[PDB]
């Protein structure tokens, strides 16, 4: 935080430290198949993924663990 | 809770904090804690002030303690988050920030801070939502529109990002003056977005109509040339590259651009040279305009031109001439011709430094040192003759040292390079080289002392400390590899980890800029940085040290205030394979095309008994180089392991293994 | 060699070039701050004929100019400053420092209306002083005693860009 030398290196820290109607309208304008718990536990251990990513991966392939694992190890 | 005398005391705790009066505020908060000792809000704020005075450790525990007392207090979680955000644990911070906002939404300061962490962890959906809310609260400021456009853009929603930008523009009653830099930058950002959707027709249209007079002149001129060429409007694109050519005669691609627009076939050698000569005549100081024609010229046409080029450079004494032409040595004819021409010039020479005859000899010296035409004995002779003519030339002796290196005599190479340093002690480049050569000869303590001639003097902890501070990755890596070669596992690991830590810093460096770039309005640069950051550790600077670490841990596995200054804890690890993962994960995720990474990943995972990840590594390595010697051995090694231990492991693993294993030839 | 506008991905190798050739070094974060505030002002010399050792090799940086404008003008008068300028020893005497400066000066005027450009120099340099004075036309403005931790005095040198401005304004209006 604002170290003395160079003055600027201190400054680098320092720099780093009504027609509404169209707008309002513009802004208002601006705005599952049950899964097996064990499959999720198998993938977490063997792919070393978080429970979230393991579940998500299974969900991407309709709970087919063998399909999901085969897909994941395919290279670009 | 606390009711009213205490109520005003809490308020003077907030006031003293916003006035940076820490002491009056602790004593003030303490008056509340004597009345309400389990008042979380007061306690966290006390936890807060300690952190603002480098008691991070106690501070965190106090905040953790405060949050347990009142888990439904929005101050405790915010504080908990603020501590986290200071301490770079962005993941618990994002989570903790999330609960404070969950207790008290609408708070503009908290939402601002939430959006930053969110873009920092590339939660695009979060960032989009965040900016939209923010835009809703303060829609008179252009920044909030651009910010939401940025959010949409990074999410992949280009159409909506363009919409947000265009919507703002339609609200402007008066056209801003061409001196307005914010507007200029906003237009080009929209323009690049039009192009990224692949609508080159429209982006060019928008360029000529709305961007014609933007202040970033190079950007406008290059986009124009790029777009015209892709649209095959060749005459006009030719003309566009000429405007650009006049600005910077030294940029290879502009000539390329021009020549394509003229419809000149690479076979027509003479027609291409005409183009280059026109600008060589027009811009006598362009090196490019003289040098580039040697790429496609051949036979006598090459010789004649190469002589004329060599004569310019040698007479001027330019030392980078060889280095500037050696790419051509893949073609044997051009290789031999250049050596013959140098020799021809030497004899033909008529009459201080290394200007002239010495300079030609140096080309030949380097010629026979280069691996495509290597003859180390003749090279030595030429360099000895150059040094004969000019004994104080740094670049000559430096090349000599490099020749010794190639003979394999590292000691002589370091001694000569170090001598080379002694001729220009004011010049750091040769100093770094000397240090480097000394490290290559495993002379560590000497090399650090060499570097010491240029590190800030009264740095505490000597040279090594300054170089670490100044993020000097080259030295750290080389020193580690040197220490490793000597069996010094402790310091080797310490160095590689330091390079790992330097990259964590670089990744965190972008934190203040998510906000900062909105003030400058310089948005394209901002998206460039995020995207560069998105591929940060693909840089060889990471890769080298990281593969070393992993390799050193692999070795360690088969042969069983600074908290660790000699890296002694590292060598004594009980889980080497575990300590390797943080290096490996980045290698595999950002550098997948490197077989070396995959082979090393495979070795780490089989040892880890994780046979599924091993195969993924194997399949990767095999896809890059089918017949690589290592992958065939490891492939054969896995199937032995699989056929043996398949009864103990679950059936789905056996099945997926066996299925995707036959693919792979071992 | 090959001259082009600074790119954020160049920053690690720019920094490395700086570490090799110059005693004044900075955190990576400090290059970012230049790159994101004034992306139009910094240029690099690139060794393009370098063979690639790997599928992910970045451009090998053999020269650079890092420039910025002072956000707080002397008299409400915008002016550029050269934060750092260097060329690898292996690539000297090709005109590079001169080229980098001319690319930068031109962008400072065009994008930011720079009235002049300035720089500081430790007192014992020569090669650079001939570059700034004899080649670029910088005049010396004053002496900074003990510019920093290191005791050497510094020269503040300045180049009037008035001449470039009329040449530019005459040609921008005429087109």
């Amino acid at each position: 935080p604002a170290a003395k030398s160079a003055e600027d290196r201190k400054a680098a820290a320092a720099l780093s430290k009504v027609d509404q109607e169209a707008v309002k309208n513009a802004m208002s304008a601006l705005s599952k198949v049950k899964v097996d718990p064990a499959d999720v536990n198998l993938l977490v251990e063997e792919l070393e993924l978080s429970k979230a990513k393991a579940t998500e991966l299974l969900k991407a392939h309709d709970g087919d663990a063998i399909k999901a694992m085969k897909a994941y190890i395919q290279p670009a | 809770p606390l009711s009213t005398r205490e109520a005003n005391l809490f308020r003077t705790v907030i006031r003293h904090y916003e006035d940076k009066q820490y002491k009056r505020g602790l004593k003030a908060a303490e008056q509340i804690l004597k009345k309400n000792p389990k008042h979380g809000d007061t306690m966290s704020m006390k936890a807060l002030i300690l952190n603002a005075q480098g008691k991070t450790e106690e501070a965190f525990a106090l905040a953790k303690e405060a949050l347990t007392i009142d888990m439904k207090s929005y101050i405790c979680w915010h504080v908990y988050g603020i501590l986290y955000r200071t301490n770079k644990n962005f993941d618990e911070a994002i989570k903790a920030y999330k609960f404070a906002l969950k207790l008290e939404p609408e708070s503009h300061q908290i939402q601002r801070d939430l959006a930053v962490l969110q873009i920092q962890m590339r939660d695009y959906a979060g960032y989009v939502q965040s900016r939209l809310n923010m835009l809703k609260a303060r829609p008179q400021i252009r920044q909030n529109w651009t910010a939401l456009a940025i959010a949409y853009h990074l999410e992949g929603n280009l159409e909506k990002a363009e919409h947000i930008l265009t919507t703002y523009e339609k609200s402007l009653t008066t056209p801003p003056p061409k001196t307005d830099l914010e507007h200029s930058e906003a237009l080009l950002y929209k323009n690049t977005i039009i192009a990224e959707r692949g609508d080159i027709e429209r982006a060019l249209q928008h360029l000529e109509t709305d961007c014609k007079h933007c202040l970033d002149r190079l950007a406008v001129m290059e986009l124009r040339a790029s777009y015209l060429s892709k649209l095959a409007r060749k005459d006009e694109a030719a003309k566009a590259y000429r405007a650009l050519l006049d600005r910077n005669p030294e940029h290879m691609d502009y000539y390329k651009g021009l020549i394509s627009a003229l419809d000149i076939s690479a076979d027509d050698e003479e027609a291409q040279k005409a183009v280059y000569d026109e600008y060589a005549a027009k811009y006598p100081r362009s090196d490019a305009a003289k040098r580039l024609p040697l790429n496609f010229l051949s036979g006598e046409r090459f010789r004649t031109t190469a002589k004329a080029y060599l004569t310019l450079m040698f007479d001027k004494g330019v030392p980078s001439t060889f280095a500037n032409l050696k790419h051509l040595y893949s073609d044997s004819f051009k290789k031999e011709t250049l050596a013959s021409l140098a020799e021809e010039y030497l004899n033909e020479y008529v009459n201080d430094g290394s200007k002239g005859k010495g300079a030609a000899l140096y080309y030949l010296a380097q010629h026979y040192n280069y691996y495509m035409s290597r003859d180390l004995t003749r090279a030595l002779e030429y360099v000895e003759k150059a040094i004969e003519l000019d004994p104080k030339n740094v670049d000559f002796h430096m090349t000599k040292a490099r020749i010794f290196k190639h003979q394999g005599d590292l000691a002589k190479a370091a001694e000569t390079m170090d001598y080379a340093r002694s001729l220009d002690p004011k010049d750091r480049y040769i100093n770094s080289k000397a240090a480097k050569y000394q490290l290559r000869n495993n002379e560590n303590e000497k090399a650090l002392a060499t570097m010491g001639l240029f590190t800030r003097a009264e740095t505490a902890g000597g040279p090594l400390a300054d170089l670490t501070d100044m993020q000097c990755i080259w030295f750290l890596t080389e020193d580690g590899e040197a220490w490793q070669r000597r069996g010094n596992t402790a310091l080797a690991l310490k160095r590689y980890h330091t390079v790992f830590s330097i990259f964590d810093t670089w990744q965190e460096d972008q934190f203040d800029f998510h906000s900062f770039s909105l003030r400058k309005g310089q948005i394209r640069a901002y998206v460039d940085m995020v995207r560069w950051e998105d591929r940060l550790r693909e840089h060889p600077f990471y890769f080298r040290a990281a593969l070393d670490a992993v390799n050193l841990y692999l070795s360690m596995y088969d042969k069983p205030k600074d908290d660790d200054p000699n890296g002694e804890k590292l060598a004594a690890t009980k889980d080497p394979l575990g300590d390797a993962m943080k290096f490996l994960n980045y290698i595999l995720q950002f550098s997948p095309k490197n077989i070396d990474g995959q082979i090393a990943g495979f070795e780490v995972y089989i040892r880890k008994k994780k046979y599924l990840l091993a195969l993924r590594c194997l399949k990767a390595a095999s896809a890059i180089d089918k017949n690589h010697p290592k992958v065939l051995e490891q492939a054969a090694k896995l199937r032995k392991i699989v056929s043996s231990a398949l009864d103990s492991m679950a059936p789905k693993l056996r099945e997926v293994i066996q299925a995707e294993l036959v693919g792979v030839p071992g | 060699m090959d001259i082009r506008l600074l790119r954020p991905s160049d920053i690690p190798l720019i920094q490395h070039a700086n570490l090799e050739n110059l005693p004044e070094n900075y955190f990576l974060k400090y290059y970012l701050y230049h790159a994101l505030s004034w992306p139009q002002l910094s240029f690099v010399a690139v060794d393009v004929s370098r063979p690639a050792k790997s599928p992910y090799d970045y451009p090998k940086i053999v020269g650079y100019v890092l420039a910025k404008m002072e956000e707080e003008p002397a008299d409400g008068v915008p002016h550029g400053h050269i934060t750092s300028l260097s060329v690898m020893r292996t690539h000297r005497r090709l005109g590079i420092a001169e080229k980098l400066m001319r690319q930068s000066q031109l962008a400072m005027v065009e994008t930011y209306n720079a009235h002049y450009v300035s720089l500081h120099v430790r007192v014992s340099n020569k090669a650079a002083i001939h570059l700034y004075r004899d080649t670029l036309g910088f005049k010396t403005e004053k002496v900074e005693a003990k510019y920093y931790a290191d005791g050497e005095d510094a020269y503040c040198m300045k180049l009037d860009l008035t001449a470039l401005r009329e040449q530019i304004a005459a040609q921008r209006e005429k087109e």
